[PDB]
């Protein structure tokens, strides 16, 4: 069982997604995109991406999700919704793990299924690279490359994210 | 293709729905446009990992860096839209039916 | 603004949109367009209104969609292709997502519905910049992407435009709305002609840009924003009247001047491939927009509406608003039929 | 494994004793004691210290290679965007610093 | 202190990277033995 | 066999506390010139057992779910910081351990954000938000920090801060960054004169503990891995002795005042030095070595 | 497609180097300069070649040069190399600079009984060249032949005839 | 000059870390082109090797390259050792 356990992880994350999908008050909404981001980081982990895995909870966990909580908490309500109280929000809810469920029956029943792309439900680990005993990590080895070759793409996100600050300033400034 | 990824496309079509499929917070709305980035981000390094294509592996990074820049950008929006209704809700931004 | 940080500003808008221009790579493609709306978003604001903010949220939303989807498009490229050049994408799924993208990008019918709202609410020089400036990234990956567009989305995207953005401006008494609908109607003429000739593409756009920019730069010298209010300068600038005139003549593609010039080219390269209905269907379509600006010039330059008594103030002060290269503008707007074979250079 | 065996001990432990601290107590069945728009208000400061954060930290996630780099045998290019990344990092403070972003006065 | 101890480390690690680059050519070949040796099997199983 | 070991981590991490409690009363007492606990076992070593029973029996909301997620979510990540620490083998051997501390540290700032939210009082709510800008701004300093130290170490590894200080302390290179990391470290974990429970107390041996390690690091002898057991577990002692030291002797800051004191002084100063340590082995020729 | 060709078990036999990963640690670096001239011939031929079968008979000779080293080893030095090694095993990061009287013990046995001398730093890693018999792979990745280019454009630019000859205009 | 002295002067007087933190950074951002030892940085990356050292097929005409690793010919440490 745990020779899928990408595949039962890449479950959880659809359900998380559906999850602040249906759209329920903005409070559990960022509760399941937290446990989405989470389970996302999971299965980056299982496919050698130990750095970008951590790079999820580093800064989009615990840099943007927790400063849309901090914005939520002061512009939203304040009071939540039982979870699945509200008509629409449960009618979706169920709708999605519907098709979620009957996405999983079928391919894992038949080894595969064809919506749009053709999906092959033989595993994930089928793919899986048969060759290396390097003594490095090929992701570190790309990801530090960015200061040598990527001179160009520092530039323009250096840039970005100065202007970035630049622009907030002035958009809530109010004159 | 491999069956991880009909979950992860699958993720991101429940978001792409969600984002326009609007109720009336602005902010969940919002939380929409940062699943579809959170699943971008897993397609996209699953494929660059997986294929061994070393120099993209800091593809991934960059596409967190922007998007996450991009959100502050659209909280800010939403903070000023508080201001002036004391609500976020999308339905107080009609005035420009007219 | 501080007048130092509003011109880093607008480099910025200038960048991003130049990041995509040279670039070969579609990470920086997916950059430069957020760039681009990164720094475009302030000059929207820049007065503070709840309808600057109402234009700036809704532009936010549309452009923020945009661009998911097209780094999904360019994921799923990548996946197929296992290369992140700038070219035809490598599969028809990743084609109709980045067609969808740009056209969404570009506010093409039915993705055009942020267009009228958004202009409406932003300053006229914003305006200027939203309809003008922001449509040369969107198209210069239009043009290297083109072999691989599915035709029926194209075209199917291209009549949808040229009705929707006809009959919208019908009905319109704002100029900032019916600049909106015109910009969207002559959108669809420049991706009509795409997969047949590229380069009459590039022709519409730069004359498209050259009369929007002459309209957009004559309504802020008399700070016109509403028909009624534009039928005063007949009484303030009488210059003024005969120019948005010819303008406004030419943007209707009436011959001898220059806005005949590419729906002339664009039914000649349609018509080479023997598609003669599209043409001749877009050709009559585009009459709405001749109707609704004809209805422009009557109140502005061939009759006289009622004045008001403290016009008369007015006619003491001279116009000191920067105009910048309105005579020039206006000059190539109306006066370039005579030239048309040096659209060559554009090859 | 052994990394999911260490964090489902961690917050299984911590669940249950959250469960029973919640529990334990109504083991005294204590007698019953009867005691009977959006914004908080929210000030624009608390807000700007946030997203100044976030700007921040994303900048800090492009500098954390920066061990790695070292090992290039282009070192004068990593040492030059290095440097590049962090003064920018102090460009964005110095433009907050003069235009009175870091203040609390109001 | 830090400069002279991490250039005695530099040291230590090309040595340790000395024994790996002595060693792979005989870890390559089992390698490939094993590879085709797995294939050659599955290809038995296949053709039953 | 490995689930004794996780055992044999948590338990004692409670009970480290529990006697933490203690060691403030007592600490705090004697210099302000009287005793504290002295009464309730000898030499007061039965008061945390006293308060434990006491609390647990006590008689005990707007979101009745984040009522609870808020106490596991700071109790089970206090607890999962402990699993990659070299004491001198970690439980969990990572390569990126460092790492992943920063990481998970960064969560801890939710259950301030949901116990804020599930209170149900605006003023409360408030209160959350104070603190939770306090501890990003504050994390902020402590990840640029760990990086300029992390470039004389060579890796995220933390076994690695072992050996990079094999022949000396990086206090004596860092010293400069090591004062503004323990600062921030108290302003990280909200203590005094940043004061603007168990989960709480954990973090603050946790804290001292991952500073002795980046700081003040301990010769590793494979034969007798015990002797560094009691060298690192001395030196973290009394770097959470300081702390109870310096609560006694000072007072608070006003809050725009510890915000100044962050984007005013340590972020400008933590930036250059950033830019000093990644100059100075390049300058030196002392790169060390990536594995 | 043709049929994927895999020599035969008996083909891929061999008698195995059945020696723990920090026995080989311990040996690597006179094991180096020992083995250098079978052990840089079996990798030219795999890079070469790009095909782990076309370089099966080169890897049965670094087998057959690796055993017979740790034959020379456990005819004359064994206890100096079991007591060297056993120290290597004890480390998690099997570090050599914990070994370093052991590792002397060890080289001097080697350097007397043997004439073994042990690399100096950076000599392994050292691009050495090998004589070989075996042709050059003339088509290693069994390419098909490349499409022909166009025709090169070619000649002096004259001015176009008539000029634009666009619709009416006579430039 | 002495216009300048007394600006530094004031500075260090008023505003103490931000004069440390000028300084830091400058030389930081100036040492490393005055140092003689940024070379053996480069040397000491360049010397490292992570992969293995694929030989060159014998010809006949590489008399620089040498048959054997314990061969004088070919790039040495020996200045990394004293280094
Ligand atoms: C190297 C040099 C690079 C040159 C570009 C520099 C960019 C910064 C602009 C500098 C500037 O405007 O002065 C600051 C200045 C700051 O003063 P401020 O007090 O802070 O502003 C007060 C209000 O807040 C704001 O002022 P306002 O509200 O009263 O009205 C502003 C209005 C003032 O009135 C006008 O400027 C209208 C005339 C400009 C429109 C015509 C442009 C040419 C059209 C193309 C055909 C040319 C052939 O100017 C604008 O609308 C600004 C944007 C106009 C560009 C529209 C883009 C058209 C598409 C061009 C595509 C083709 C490009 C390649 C060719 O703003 C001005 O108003 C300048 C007016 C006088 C100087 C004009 C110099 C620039 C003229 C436009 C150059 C066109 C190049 C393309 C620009 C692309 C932008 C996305
Ligand atoms: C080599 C590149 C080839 C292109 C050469 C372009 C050189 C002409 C530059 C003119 C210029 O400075 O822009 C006028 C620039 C923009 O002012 P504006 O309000 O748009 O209109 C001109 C003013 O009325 C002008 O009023 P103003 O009294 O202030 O006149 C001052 C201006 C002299 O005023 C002028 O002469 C500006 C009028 C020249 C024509 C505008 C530039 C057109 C560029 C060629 C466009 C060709 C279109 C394609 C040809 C048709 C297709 C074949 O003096 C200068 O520009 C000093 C020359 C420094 C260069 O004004 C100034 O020069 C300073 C104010
Ligand atoms: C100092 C310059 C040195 C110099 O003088 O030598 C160059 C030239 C004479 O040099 P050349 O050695 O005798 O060799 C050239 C031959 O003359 C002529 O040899 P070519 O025929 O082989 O080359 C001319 C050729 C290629 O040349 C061209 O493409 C452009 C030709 C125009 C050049 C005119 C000179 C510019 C000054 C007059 C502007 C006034 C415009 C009216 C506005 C009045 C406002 C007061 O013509 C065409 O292919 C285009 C045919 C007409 C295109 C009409 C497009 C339809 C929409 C516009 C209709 C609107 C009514 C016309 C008004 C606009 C004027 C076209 O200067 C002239 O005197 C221009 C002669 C006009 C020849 C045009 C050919 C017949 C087309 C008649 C159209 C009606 C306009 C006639 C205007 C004439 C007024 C003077
Ligand atoms: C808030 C609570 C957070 C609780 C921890 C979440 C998991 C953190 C895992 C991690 O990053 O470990 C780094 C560590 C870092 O290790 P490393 O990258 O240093 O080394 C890996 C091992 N070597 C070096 C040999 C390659 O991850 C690993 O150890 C690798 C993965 C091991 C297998 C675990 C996969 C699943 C991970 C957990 C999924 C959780 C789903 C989300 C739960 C809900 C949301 C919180
Ligand atoms: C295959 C695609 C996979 C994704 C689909 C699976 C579901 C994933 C979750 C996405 C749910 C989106 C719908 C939720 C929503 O946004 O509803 C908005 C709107 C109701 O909004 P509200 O203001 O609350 O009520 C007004 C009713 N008078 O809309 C409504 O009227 C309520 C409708 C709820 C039922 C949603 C049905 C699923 C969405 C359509 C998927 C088609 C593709
Ligand atoms: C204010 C300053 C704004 C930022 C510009 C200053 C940045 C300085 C630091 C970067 C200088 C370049 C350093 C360098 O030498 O990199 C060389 C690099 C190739 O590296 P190399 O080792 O030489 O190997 C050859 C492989 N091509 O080759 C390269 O890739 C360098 C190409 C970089 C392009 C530089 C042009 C930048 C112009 C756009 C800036 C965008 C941001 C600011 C925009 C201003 C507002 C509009
Ligand atoms: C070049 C090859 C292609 C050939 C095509 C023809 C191109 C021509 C158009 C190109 C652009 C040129 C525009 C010409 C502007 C003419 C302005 C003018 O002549 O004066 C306008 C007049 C002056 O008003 P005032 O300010 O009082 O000055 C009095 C002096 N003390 O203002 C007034 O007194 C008010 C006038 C009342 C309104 C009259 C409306 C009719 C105007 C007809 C001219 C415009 C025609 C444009 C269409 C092209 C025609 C073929
Ligand atoms: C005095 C030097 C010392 O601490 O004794 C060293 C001894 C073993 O030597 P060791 O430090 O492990 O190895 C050095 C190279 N790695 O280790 C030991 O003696 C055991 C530890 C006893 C000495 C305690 C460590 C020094 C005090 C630091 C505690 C933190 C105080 C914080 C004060 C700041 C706040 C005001
Ligand atoms: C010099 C290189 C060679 C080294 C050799 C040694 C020579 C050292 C000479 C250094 C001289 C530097 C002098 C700089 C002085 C700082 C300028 C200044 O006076 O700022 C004062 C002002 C005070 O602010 P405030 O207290 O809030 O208001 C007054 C209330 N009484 O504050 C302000 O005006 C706002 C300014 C904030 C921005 C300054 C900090 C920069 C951002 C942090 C990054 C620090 C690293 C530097 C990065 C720059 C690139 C290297």
């Amino acid at each position: 069982m745990m020779l899928y356990i990408v595949f039962i992880l890449s479950v959880i994350f659809v359900m998380g997604f559906v999850g602040f999908s249906s759209k329920p008050s903005p409070i559990y909404g960022g509760l399941g995109l937290i446990v989405s981001g989470g389970v996302g980081c999971g299965i980056v982990l299982n496919f050698g991406g130990s750095f970008l895995g951590l790079m999820v909870f580093l800064i989009y966990l615990g840099g943007m999700m927790v400063v849309f909580g901090y914005t939520t908490a002061m512009a939203t309500e304040q009071y939540p919704e039982i979870w699945l109280s509200n008509k629409a929000v449960l009618g979706a809810f169920v709708t999605g793990l519907l098709m979620e469920f009957f996405m999983v029956y079928y391919v894992l029943k038949d080894k595969e299924v064809e919506v749009v792309f053709e999906f092959n439900g033989l595993g994930d680990w089928v793919i899986y690279d048969t060759g290396d005993s390097g003594f490095f990590s090929e992701e570190a080895m790309g990801i530090a490359a960015l200061y040598s070759y990527g001179t160009w793409l520092v530039i323009v996100t250096g840039w970005s994210l100065l202007i970035g600050v630049v622009v907030i300033m002035e958009i809530t400034r109010g004159n | 293709m491999s069956m991880v990824y009909m979950n992860i496309m699958m993720a991101f079509t429940v978001s792409l729905v969600g984002l326009l499929m609007y109720r009336s917070h602005l902010m969940s709305s919002l939380l929409c446009l940062e699943g579809m980035m959170l699943s971008l981000f897993v397609m996209a390094a699953l494929t660059i990992l997986n294929s061994h294509f070393t120099l993209a592996s800091m593809m991934p990074i960059i596409l967190l860096v922007f998007a996450a820049c991009e959100a502050a950008l659209g909280l800010s929006l939403l903070v000023m839209v508080s201001n002036t209704y004391g609500t976020d809700y999308v339905q107080n931004l009609n005035l420009l039916q007219c | 603004m501080n007048p130092i940080i509003f011109i880093i500003i607008l480099l910025t808008i200038m960048l991003g949109t130049i990041i995509v221009m040279i670039s070969s790579h579609w990470l920086l493609v997916w950059i430069g367009f957020e760039m681009n709306m990164l720094a475009i978003i302030p000059i929207m604001m820049k007065n503070h209104n709840p309808r600057a903010t109402e234009a700036s949220t809704k532009y936010f939303l549309t452009q923020s969609t945009a661009s998911m989807l097209l780094m999904m498009a360019v994921i799923i490229n990548l996946m197929f292709s296992g290369q992140w050049t700038v070219m035809k994408l490598f599969n028809p799924m990743a084609s109709m997502l980045m067609t969808m993208a740009l056209a969404m990008k570009l506010g093409m019918a039915p993705f055009h519905f942020w267009v009228p709202e958004v202009t409406q609410g932003i300053p006229l020089s914003s305006g200027l910049i939203l309809l003008t400036w922001q449509k040369l990234a969107p198209m210069s990956v239009l043009y290297q992407i083109f072999p691989s567009i599915n035709l029926n989305l194209i075209l199917t995207l291209s009549v949808l435009s040229i009705l929707i953005g006809g009959w919208g401006g019908l009905n319109q008494t704002q100029l900032r709305k019916i600049m909106a609908y015109s910009s969207i109607a002559h959108m669809g003429w420049m991706t009509a002609v795409l997969p047949y000739n590229p380069t009459m593409t590039l022709l519409n756009l730069i004359i498209y840009i050259i009369m929007t920019s002459t309209m957009f730069t004559m309504f802020m010298a008399n700070s016109t924003t509403t028909t009624l209010s534009l039928s005063h300068t007949w009484n303030k600038t009488p210059i003024m009247t005969v120019l948005i005139l010819a303008t406004l003549l030419s943007m209707g593609g009436l011959p001898p001047l220059s806005g005949f010039m590419p729906k002339w080219m664009i039914i000649q390269e349609m018509t080479k491939n023997n598609s003669i209905i599209l043409p001749t269907f877009m050709a009559i379509t585009a009459l709405l927009n001749l109707y609704f600006y004809m209805r422009l010039t009557y109140s502005t330059t061939l009759t006289m509406f009622p004045s008001t008594n403290n016009m008369k103030m007015k006619w003491q002060f001279p116009l000191m608003k920067k105009m910048t290269f309105l005579p020039t503008m206006v000059v190539l707007s109306t006066m370039m039929l005579p030239l048309t074979p040096m659209l060559s250079v554009l090859e | 494994m052994n990394l999911m065996l260490a964090l489902l001990t961690n917050f299984t432990l911590a669940t249950l004793l959250v469960i029973i601290a919640f529990w334990l107590p109504q083991l005294n069945v204590y007698s019953e004691k009867t005691s009977p728009s959006a914004r908080l208000p929210f000030s624009m400061k608390f807000f700007l210290v946030a997203i100044t954060f976030l700007l921040f930290d994303l900048e800090i996630a492009l500098l954390l290679p920066l061990p790695w780099a070292s090992q290039t045998a282009n070192l004068n290019t990593m040492l030059t965007m290095a440097l590049f990344l962090i003064i920018l990092l102090a460009v964005s403070l110095a433009y907050e610093w003069t235009q009175k972003g870091l203040e609390w006065t109001e | 202190s830090m400069m002279k101890w991490n250039r005695e480390r530099r040291r230590l690690q090309i040595e340790d990277f000395e024994a790996r680059i002595a060693l792979m050519p005989l870890l390559q070949a089992e390698k490939d033995r094993r590879v085709l040796q797995m294939l050659r099997e599955n290809l038995e199983e296949e053709a039953t | 066999m490995f689930m004794i070991n996780i055992l044999m981590l948590i338990i004692p991490i409670l009970l480290a506390v529990a006697f933490l409690t203690l060691v403030e009363r007592k600490v705090l007492g004697y210099m302000q010139l009287r005793k504290g606990p002295n009464v309730v076992g000898p030499y007061g070593l039965l008061q945390p057992i006293a308060d434990a029973i006491k609390l647990f029996i006590k008689e005990p909301t707007s979101s009745a779910s984040m009522f609870i997620l808020a106490p596991i979510m700071a109790l089970g990540l206090a607890l999962t910081m402990w699993i990659p620490l070299p004491m001198p083998y970690p439980l969990i051997n990572m390569n990126l351990g460092v790492l992943f501390m920063l990481a998970m540290s960064s969560l801890a700032v939710y259950s301030i954000l949901w116990s804020g939210w599930a209170s149900n009082s605006k003023y409360a709510l408030i209160g959350a938000l104070r603190a939770v800008a306090q501890t990003i701004s504050y994390e902020v300093t402590l990840a640029i920090i760990l990086l300029s130290v992390l470039l004389m170490s060579g890796s995220f590894t933390l076994s690695t801060l072992i050996t990079t200080q094999e022949q000396m302390w990086l206090i004596l290179p860092a010293w400069p960054l090591a004062m503004m990391w323990f600062i921030s470290t108290l302003a990280e974990t909200n203590r005094a004169p940043f004061d603007l429970f168990m989960a709480e107390y954990a973090n603050i041996i946790m804290m001292n503990i991952f500073t002795a390690i980046l700081f003040l690091g301990t010769s590793h002898n494979p034969h007798m891995p015990e002797l560094y057991t009691i060298n690192f577990t001395i030196k973290s002692l009394l770097l959470t002795m300081s702390f109870l030291w310096i609560r006694a002797s000072y007072p608070r800051f006003r809050y725009d005042q510890l915000m100044h004191l962050l984007w005013k002084n340590f972020l400008p100063l933590t930036l250059a030095l950033c830019m000093w340590h990644v100059s100075l082995p390049i300058l030196t020729s002392g790169i060390p070595p990536q594995t | 497609p043709g049929i994927v060709e895999l020599p035969s078990l008996e083909d891929l036999k061999v008698q195995e180097v059945k020696v723990s990963s920090s026995v080989l640690k311990a040996a690597a670096h006179h094991y180096g300069a020992q083995c250098d001239k079978p052990n840089k011939e079996f990798m030219l031929c795999r890079w070469e070649e790009k095909d782990p079968r076309r370089c099966l008979e080169e890897g049965k000779l670094v087998n057959q040069c690796a055993l017979e080293f740790f034959r020379q080893i456990k005819r004359h030095c064994a206890e100096p190399f079991t007591e060297y090694w056993t120290c290597i095993d004890y480390s998690g990061l099997q570090l050599f600079r914990r070994c370093r009287k052991q590792q002397a013990q060890f080289d001097e046995c080697v350097l007397d009984k043997l004439g073994w001398v042990r690399p100096d730093l950076g000599d392994l890693s050292k691009v050495t060249k090998v004589k070989t018999d075996r042709p050059l792979p003339e088509n290693p990745y069994h390419s098909r032949a490349r499409p022909e280019p166009n025709p090169e454009v070619e000649g002096d630019l004259k001015p176009a005839r008539h000029g634009s000859r666009l619709f009416f205009w006579t430039m | 000059a002495e216009r300048v002295a007394a600006f530094l002067k004031n500075v260090w007087a008023k505003e103490p870390v931000l004069v440390a933190s000028f300084a830091i950074a400058g030389l930081a951002v100036i040492l490393p082109t005055l140092s003689p030892y940024t070379k053996y940085s480069l040397m000491i990356n360049r010397a490292t090797p992570y992969n293995y050292p694929v030989p060159l097929r014998d010809d006949g005409n590489m008399p620089d390259v040498p048959s054997h690793p314990q061969d004088p010919q070919g790039p040495s440490l020996e200045w990394l050792k004293r280094l």
